[PDB]
């Protein structure tokens, strides 16, 4: 009969792959709580 | 109005330690909030959006993070953006970073989106920092014309029809999509209902149904509210921003909703990494990880 409308699913890749880090120079000055 | 200049400017202190401001115009400012105005009336409050994408949460004000998050991500239009709203408050630098998310924005309607988070109000921001900031950078009739930019954002995002998205989570009160879509803007975000709700709740491990939340706001709910939530409206996933979390970002209800803060080391209190969830064109989703190089 009438086909079905193409669909996505949300996955995740297998667990090594799931987090990519990236790093920065950590500055205990640069971020402050104005209040 | 000259957006290449603008952003031209906004960009230029990338790398710079310290970190400099970025002073615009006030005019220049005014351009900005009233032409991005436009385009958030002439597009949907529940936009709906197509992988591949990249998902941010929480910047308040931490502009060299977020241009750290743009370095890494890909700068506008390598990569297609939905932040989750928060952008001002706490930080040192909540108009630079609202400035070049505005200028985005009307550079790349298409291709870039910005939600509202529970500090794109005046009543929030007159507290927690965007007021002083603007009152002292600026003049306070600069500040009363973001609050009207803020008050035609956007409300919440479905990706592909299975990722629902806004800045705090879900309502008792939503039953349907429609609802959302009904809301007229320009609007404030009153202290109760399905709009304070989207903006202000928070995930419970603890919780059976619906709680009370410790923000005095809005409420609490569980596993199971989220679970027949995505069976009622067959979606996938609800991505949220809204709670500072140690990893970037955190499941909650098997992977059923994720909660994103891409803001790290919030505010100098916390150790958070900061991250965004990149949303390919199959919904394969991944997170991309900002920490501190130590
Ligand atoms: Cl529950
Ligand atoms: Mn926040
Ligand atoms: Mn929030």
């Amino acid at each position: 009969g009438a086909m079905g409308r193409k669909r996505k699913t949300v996955t995740w890749p297998e667990e090594g792959k799931l987090r990519e880090y990236f790093y920065f120079e950590l500055d205990e000055t640069e971020r402050v709580n104005v209040n | 109005l000259n957006l290449d200049s603008i952003i031209g400017r906004l960009l230029e202190v990338q790398g710079s330690r310290p970190g400099k401001n970025v002073q615009l115009t006030e005019n220049e400012i005014r351009g900005l909030c009233l032409k991005s105005r436009e385009i958030f009336l002439s597009q949907p409050i529940l936009l709906e959006l197509e992988a591949p994408l990249k998902i941010c949460g929480d910047i308040h004000g931490q502009y060299y993070d977020l241009l750290r998050l743009f370095e890494y991500g890909g700068f506008p239009p390598e990569s297609n953006y939905l932040f989750l709203g928060d952008y001002v408050d706490r930080g040192k630098q909540s108009l630079e970073t609202i400035c070049l998310l505005l200028a985005y924005k009307i550079k790349y309607p298409e291709n870039f989106f910005l939600l509202r988070g529970n500090h794109e109000c005046a009543s929030i921001n007159r507290i927690y920092g965007f007021y002083d900031e603007c009152k002292r950078r600026y003049n306070i009739k600069l500040w009363k014309t973001f609050t009207d930019c803020f008050n035609c954002l956007p409300i919440a995002a479905i990706v592909d029809e299975k990722i629902f998205c806004c800045h705090g989570g879900l309502s008792p009160d939503l039953q349907s999509m429609e609802q959302i879509r009904r809301i007229m803007r320009p609007t404030d975000v009153p202290d109760q209902g399905l709009l304070c709700d989207l903006l202000w709740s928070d995930p419970d491990k603890d919780v059976q149904g619906w709680g009370e939340n410790d923000r005095g706001v809005s409420f609490t709910f569980g596993a199971e509210v989220v679970a027949k939530f995505l069976h009622k409206h067959d979606l996938d996933l609800i991505c949220r921003a809204h709670q500072v979390v140690e990893d970037g970002y955190e499941f909650f209800a098997k992977r059923q909703l994720v909660t994103l803060f891409s803001a790290p080391n919030y505010c100098g209190e916390f150790d958070n990494a900061g991250a965004m969830m990149s949303v390919d064109e199959t919904l394969m989703c991944s997170f991309q990880i900002l920490k501190p190089a130590d």
